[PDB]
């Protein structure tokens, strides 16, 4: 995250850090104690599908206090459209092998409907993006959660005010390079507040990092709602890796 | 109704035959009385904040 702020400790415990070999893969959002939402293009790489971790009530990466919780990743689930090294429907949920304790640290964002997302939480401007990646770009990434509040831009708008947005995707941000989205930070939430609840409207993907003329481009979730659902009403398979069809 | 002003509901909107409208909460919520507001069931519903919503207790 560019141009933003540590998030206080606690007010993002949506938030999840992705492990592999315990090195820093990606961010996620908790929407069930039992289920993750990332970016599918995370996981484009992976080898050892066995050693990844997502871990919870993360806030301070140099020091451990005792609100982390830490699970293997028993599944990682990815749309049958999605294309390794590309943008395009760039999702993927993931089953921890055991629930998280909601803790005041740990802390699910609420996966809307499909409906209220569309007619509702789309026309609310800002919402908030958050990660470990890069404070800048060609930067050291963070130490401390950071987050960052962004507009979101119809994507008329967006195309007009840049200097290949699918309808799987959409633009926040600003073009005029001070403040985005970073490499480190894909696969985290952009969390839109309504009424006094906060929901899951985007995932950070990637494409630049501050990029002068250009936007964040994000995940749309709402496209993704009555996939995820159906998902999750669902028995494990074997293999941690599972293509599943979209729509 | 609930392409509106989200139908007047904090959270979820279903319209129905008729000028019918029937206000939703999420899991770990329930609807108010007043048809349209939820309120948490739980110590942790999804999107709240617990030390901002104690901060406010
Ligand atoms: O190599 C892979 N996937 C691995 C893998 C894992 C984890 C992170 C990344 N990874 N690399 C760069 C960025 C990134 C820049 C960026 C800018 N602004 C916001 N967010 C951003 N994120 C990123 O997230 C890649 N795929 C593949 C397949 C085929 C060809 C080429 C590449
Ligand atoms: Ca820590
Ligand atoms: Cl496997």
């Amino acid at each position: 995250i560019v141009g933003g702020k540590v998030c206080p400790k606690g007010e993002c415990p949506w938030q999840v850090l992705l492990l592999v070999n315990g090195a820093q893969l990606c961010g996620g959002t908790l929407i069930n104690t039992i289920w993750v939402v990332s970016a599918a293009h995370c996981f484009d790489k992976i080898k050892n599908w066995r050693n990844l971790i997502a871990v919870l009530g993360e806030h301070d990466l140099s020091e451990h206090d005792g609100d982390e919780q830490s699970r293997r990743v028993a599944q990682v689930i990815i749309p049958s459209t999605y294309v390794p090294g590309t943008t395009n429907h760039d999702i993927a949920l993931l089953r921890l092998h055991q629930p998280v304790v909601l803790t005041d640290h740990v802390v699910p964002l609420c996966l809307p409907e499909r409906t209220f997302s569309e007619r509702t939480l789309a026309f609310v401007r800002f919402s908030l993006v958050s990660g470990w990646g890069q404070l800048l770009d060609r930067g050291a990434t963070a130490l401390e959660l950071m987050v960052l509040n962004v507009p979101r831009l119809m994507t008329q708008d967006c195309l007009q005010q840049s200097r290949n947005i699918t309808e799987y995707m959409f633009c926040a941000g600003y073009s005029d390079g001070s403040k985005d989205s970073c490499k480190g930070d894909s696969g985290g939430p952009h969390a839109t507040h309504y009424r006094g609840t906060w929901y899951l409207t985007g995932i950070v993907s990637w494409g630049g990092c501050a990029t002068v003329g250009h936007f964040g481009v994000y995940t749309r979730v709402s496209q993704y709602i009555e996939w995820l659902q159906k998902l999750m009403r669902s028995e494990p398979r074997p293999g941690v890796l599972l293509r599943a069809p979209f729509p | 109704i609930c392409v509106n002003e989200n139908g007047g509901c904090e959270q979820y909107c279903s319209d129905h035959t008729g000028t019918k409208r029937s206000c939703r909460c999420h899991e770990g919520y329930s609807l108010l009385a007043d048809g349209v507001s939820c309120t948490p069931t739980v110590e942790y519903p999804c999107g709240k904040i617990p030390i901002l919503e104690k901060r406010n207790a």
